[PDB]
């Protein structure tokens, strides 16, 4: 009865073989996915025939693949995290077990002794869903303006720092303008700051910080003390100016 | 001995699942090759707006 | 007539707009296949692992089964 034990140690010739265990890493394919997602947005509205329907349709059915991707991404993530741990607990509770020898071979079938079992511990994960956090991806917050934007590339944007909520925004009245403060020009590289939501265009802060270690921020002079290094690159400007030049290009041939 | 015909059973059953393994490899590598063969479409087609709009650009 | 071109031109850019995201979805849809594959791959793998330490297991056991033997006489 019994001839063989239910469980016993990780042996030193199968050393190799637990060490190689893990989930295939997808990062490289899942990085593509979010790159081929981009680059359809940017041939969207790059190449979206006229408005009036605004593009709320096409936005959508992005969005909906993107969070699929994305939903994906957590699960892969929290897979090798899971997996990791569970083989960190194996390794440590089958260190603590007696080598199997004429004795100790007996006492792991008949229950004396018990090593851990890889497999059971693998089919008895957490298994949670999401575990993760509501990343606000930069891609995701154009898709949610996007919309907005396209039929009023100045609409009053109000504050965003949980995209994907299913819910309208707040726009505000007036409208913001596509033109840097520093050059009282229309952008052409719009660069926004991370520790305040201003936005000058490259050769403006270029040239208002070149020569300095860290000025205030133009703006009001906002408190904020900057440097190029907290300029980023403002895709949602960038759309701003990109859709409001297509407009005034649409707007004389059509 | 008294093992011999469990270690016969137990050495087949590590060579069928060593064959199982052998497969899904494969079958991944198959999946991955697929999801490859998608980006190739995606890009072709994007090629492709890239050249109508060229063309539009010159107005025919 | 040419204010023609521009427009039949201008329609096959939305049909293709419209394949990209059809594609996408595909796209999307593959890749949850993909992480069965791998989510499969690991789980066989393990089995395999387990019943192969088990033979290396059993193989020193026998071997020290036969010495009790070989040396008793
Ligand atoms: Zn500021």
């Amino acid at each position: 009865d019994n001839p063989i034990p239910k469980s016993v140690p990780l042996h030193p010739k199968s050393g190799k073989y637990f060490h190689n265990l893990h989930a295939r890493d997808l990062s490289n394919i899942y990085q593509q996915c979010y790159k081929q997602i981009d680059e359809t947005i940017n041939q969207l509205v790059d190449s979206t025939s006229p408005s009036t329907i605004g593009i709320e349709e096409q936005v959508a059915d992005i969005t909906s693949t993107y969070k699929l991707l994305s939903t994906y991404e957590s699960e892969s993530n929290s897979f090798d995290e899971h997996i990791k741990d569970l083989k960190k607990n194996f390794k440590q509770s089958s260190d603590a077990c007696p080598q199997i020898d004429l004795s100790t071979w007996d006492k792991y079938r008949t229950g004396e002794l018990t090593a851990p079992k890889l497999s059971e511990l693998y089919l008895n994960m957490p298994t949670p869903e999401p575990a993760t956090m509501v990343n606000n991806t930069d891609t995701l917050k154009i898709l949610k303006v996007l919309p907005y934007i396209w039929n009023d590339p100045t609409c009053v944007i109000p504050d965003l720092q949980n995209p994907a909520d299913e819910d309208d925004l707040q726009i505000e009245g007036g409208k913001i303008e596509l033109t840097c403060p520093i050059t009282c020009k229309p952008y052409e590289a719009p660069l926004i700051s991370r520790k305040c939501n201003h936005v000058f265009d490259r050769d403006g802060i270029q040239n208002y910080l070149q020569g300095y270690t860290t000025r205030d921020c133009p703006q009001a002079a906002c408190s904020q003390v900057v440097s190029m290094r907290d300029f980023v690159r403002d895709p949602i400007m960038e759309l701003r100016c990109k859709i409001a030049k297509m407009k005034e290009s649409q707007e004389q041939d059509k | 001995k008294p093992f011999a015909n469990t270690k016969k059973t137990l050495e087949n059953q590590v060579e069928e699942l060593t064959e199982k393994c052998s497969l899904k490899t494969d079958e991944f590598l198959k999946a991955k090759e697929k999801i490859n063969e998608i980006f190739e479409k995606l890009n072709t087609i994007r090629d492709e707006v890239i050249k109508k709009k060229n063309q539009n650009e010159y107005y025919r | 007539d040419v204010s023609q071109k521009i427009k039949d031109i201008d329609d096959q850019i939305q049909q293709l707009l419209l394949k990209q995201r059809h594609l996408l979805s595909k796209m999307a849809s593959s890749m949850k296949s993909l992480k069965n594959c791998q989510k499969e791959l690991i789980s066989t793998q393990i089995l395999q692992f387990e019943a192969q330490n088990m033979d290396v297991s059993m193989n020193d056991v026998i071997g020290f089964f036969n010495e009790r033997e070989a040396d008793l006489k």
